[PDB]
């Protein structure tokens, strides 16, 4: 499953 | 071993046509597919056209439906017919080959400018 | 700080995804998808010192807004937030180029 | 900075003449992502050719295979011709089956 | 008896020939069971494993729905980084994501990753501690300081060590008869006469799983490494690998050469030697 939290822009 | 020999490069304008031609010397008859890569200087080399001694053709994407390839097998000569030429089509065009055992040939280059001015 | 209240409530949505039942499953992971262009949406703010706490409280009244509130109706209102955070997040990054180049 | 593909061509079992099989080209450790690879026989290109999805290894360069069915003779010659920012030309790898 | 799960996002652009371009690929050890190509007529994750189909529809359409805003702010990253390094408008440029978990033999956490990289080049990272980061440069300080002030850190922490863990335990269970195999390599060595007095001897280890493999020529017990050819372990596109190395023999003394193979699968490291 991806992550639904934590992935944010450079 | 498989020399090439091409012509008919040279400046044409925007919209306009011209005719490139390749033919084998030496060895010929070993030859199966003939056809043109062109590049830009500081890039590689992209596939325009190519085709087998069967008659199997490939087109690259930008220049499918523009540009047409044909070969007379009799004398091992490819021509290629470049219709609607854009200015993105200015690059050095190389006439290549494969031998039936896969050994690669390229000839010289011949310019291409699509230019108005 | 509002972005700690939005972090607490994405680390809340995250742990509650097992623990749900399967019909409110997608409800969470459109929670979780809101939930992080909000952090990213806030902190961008933040970055570009456009600190207004006003808009920050508008983005948690609306998110708040959609649970309560029955299942097939949230879903939709999740995904026009979603795609409205990014619109404004693509146009903080551009504003966050320019900071960066001066 | 831009990495130079490795390539290799081999089948996935051990060739037997007549024996249907599966051709490969395994590229890798190559940036940027943009590569053409052909497989050739007899000195033409061979038609259909499918390929892995996009990966890329722990020093991000990437890596891919590209494969095709077919049966192994004494006479018919194969090989893999891989294209990238890299090459000046397109490099032709030719299959070795003892490789 | 260890494992991971492993999550690769490549985003590449293409200025003039529309939007960026989203490659995303999930893996299981060595296995790939999911993908995403934004250029795909689908539109979807699909599966690329047969037990991962077993999935529901609300898996599928949830994780289609976290990897296409994935692939907008990575894409919304490389208008970012262009501007960040004073690039032309005119260049293609790569971003890259990489995270995923360990399990030991226990299946009880072990490892997090969370790396970030442009145009192949280490950008930041998440540390081992899962609590703080590793910046590259100044525009990769710029992240870090954002990032810091956003919890990504304590986010990423409470995925990697619950939800990556507890997701791969069930892929693990799902796909049992595939994952937790371990197929032993099948090995064998071949003769080349290079010359009338050289010869060249390969060492062949064939269809093995997981990938991880060593091979090894020793000639009289000395390691006979730097005068010996190894070639990359490569797929061979039915789940197994591949891999051999070769090393140049004088004509006759071909009993003095020795392969050895380490492998997973075997109980006892195999020794290999040339029989006529």
């Amino acid at each position: 499953e991806l992550a639904g939290i934590g992935i944010l822009t450079v | 071993e498989v020399k090439l020999v091409e012509s008919g490069g040279g400046l044409v304008q925007p919209g306009g046509s011209l005719r490139l031609s390749c033919a084998a010397s030496g060895s010929i008859f070993s030859i199966n597919t003939m056809g043109w890569y062109r590049q830009t200087p500081g890039k590689q080399r992209d596939l325009v056209a190519d085709i087998s001694s069967g008659g199997s053709t490939k087109y690259g994407d930008s220049v499918k439906g523009r540009f047409t390839i044909s070969r007379d097998n009799t004398k091992n000569t490819v021509y290629l017919q470049m219709n609607s030429l854009k200015p993105e089509d200015t690059a050095v065009y190389y006439c290549y080959g494969l031998s039936y055992s896969n050994d690669d040939y390229w000839g010289q280059g011949t310019q291409v400018t699509v230019s108005s001015g | 700080d509002p972005l700690k209240r939005l972090t607490e409530l994405a680390l809340e949505a995250l742990r509650d995804e097992p623990h749900v039942p399967p019909e409110d499953r997608p409800l969470v992971t459109l929670l979780q998808i809101a939930l992080n262009l909000a952090i990213n949406v806030v902190v961008n703010r933040r970055h570009l010192g456009r600190t207004d706490p006003e808009h920050d409280r508008k983005l948690l009244e609306e998110l708040e807004e959609i649970r309560k509130l029955p299942r097939e109706e949230a879903e939709k209102r999740l995904e026009e937030l979603i795609e409205r955070l990014e619109e404004e997040n693509e146009k903080l990054a551009e504003e966050e180029v320019k900071q960066f180049r001066s | 900075i831009q990495r130079t593909p490795k390539i290799q061509v081999y089948s996935r079992h051990p060739a037997e003449n007549g024996k249907s099989n599966f051709l490969n080209c395994y590229v890798s450790g190559f940036h940027p992502s943009d590569i053409e690879v052909d497989l050739l026989k007899n000195g033409e290109r061979i038609e259909k050719v499918e390929h892995s999805d996009l990966s890329f290894s722990k020093d991000w360069s990437f890596y891919l295979l590209y494969y095709t069915e077919f049966t192994p003779t004494e006479k018919d010659e194969y090989a893999c011709r891989v294209n990238h920012v890299t090459l000046s030309q397109p490099k032709i790898v030719k299959w070795d089956r003892d490789m | 008896g260890s494992h991971s799960m492993r999550y690769f996002f490549t985003s590449v652009s293409r200025p003039g020939r529309g939007e960026p371009r989203f490659i995303a690929v999930g893996y299981v050890d060595d296995t790939q069971f999911v993908r995403f190509d934004s250029d795909a007529a689908s539109q979807r994750m699909e599966p690329r494993a047969p037990w991962i189909e077993q999935e529901g529809p609300e898996y599928w359409d949830g994780e289609t729905r976290k990897v296409k805003a994935h692939s907008q702010t990575h894409r919304v990253d490389l208008g970012t980084l262009r501007g960040y390094y004073n690039q032309s408008e005119a260049g293609s440029h790569t971003v890259q994501r990489m995270y995923g978990c360990d399990v030991g033999s226990d299946w009880r956490f072990l490892r997090g990753y969370h790396q970030y990289a442009y145009d192949g080049k280490d950008y930041i990272a998440l540390k081992e501690d899962l609590r703080s980061w590793t910046a590259a440069d100044m525009a990769a300080q710029t992240t870090k300081h954002k990032w810091e002030a956003a919890h990504v850190a304590e986010q990423l922490r409470a995925y990697l060590e619950g939800t990556c863990v507890e997701w791969l335990r069930r892929y693990l269970e799902n796909g049992k008869e595939t994952l937790q195999r371990t197929d032993a390599p099948k090995t064998h060595m071949t003769h080349h006469a290079v010359s009338d007095h050289e010869a060249t001897l390969r060492c062949w280890a064939l269809s093995f799983y997981p990938a991880e493999i060593t091979l090894t020529w020793q000639r009289d017990g000395e390691d006979q490494t730097q005068d010996t050819e190894l070639v990359e372990t490569r797929p061979a596109g039915d789940g197994t690998f591949q891999k051999w190395a070769a090393v140049v023999v004088p004509s006759g003394q071909e009993q003095r050469y020795t392969c050895h193979v380490q492998h997973e699968g075997l109980p006892k490291p195999l020794t290999l030697r040339w029989e006529p």
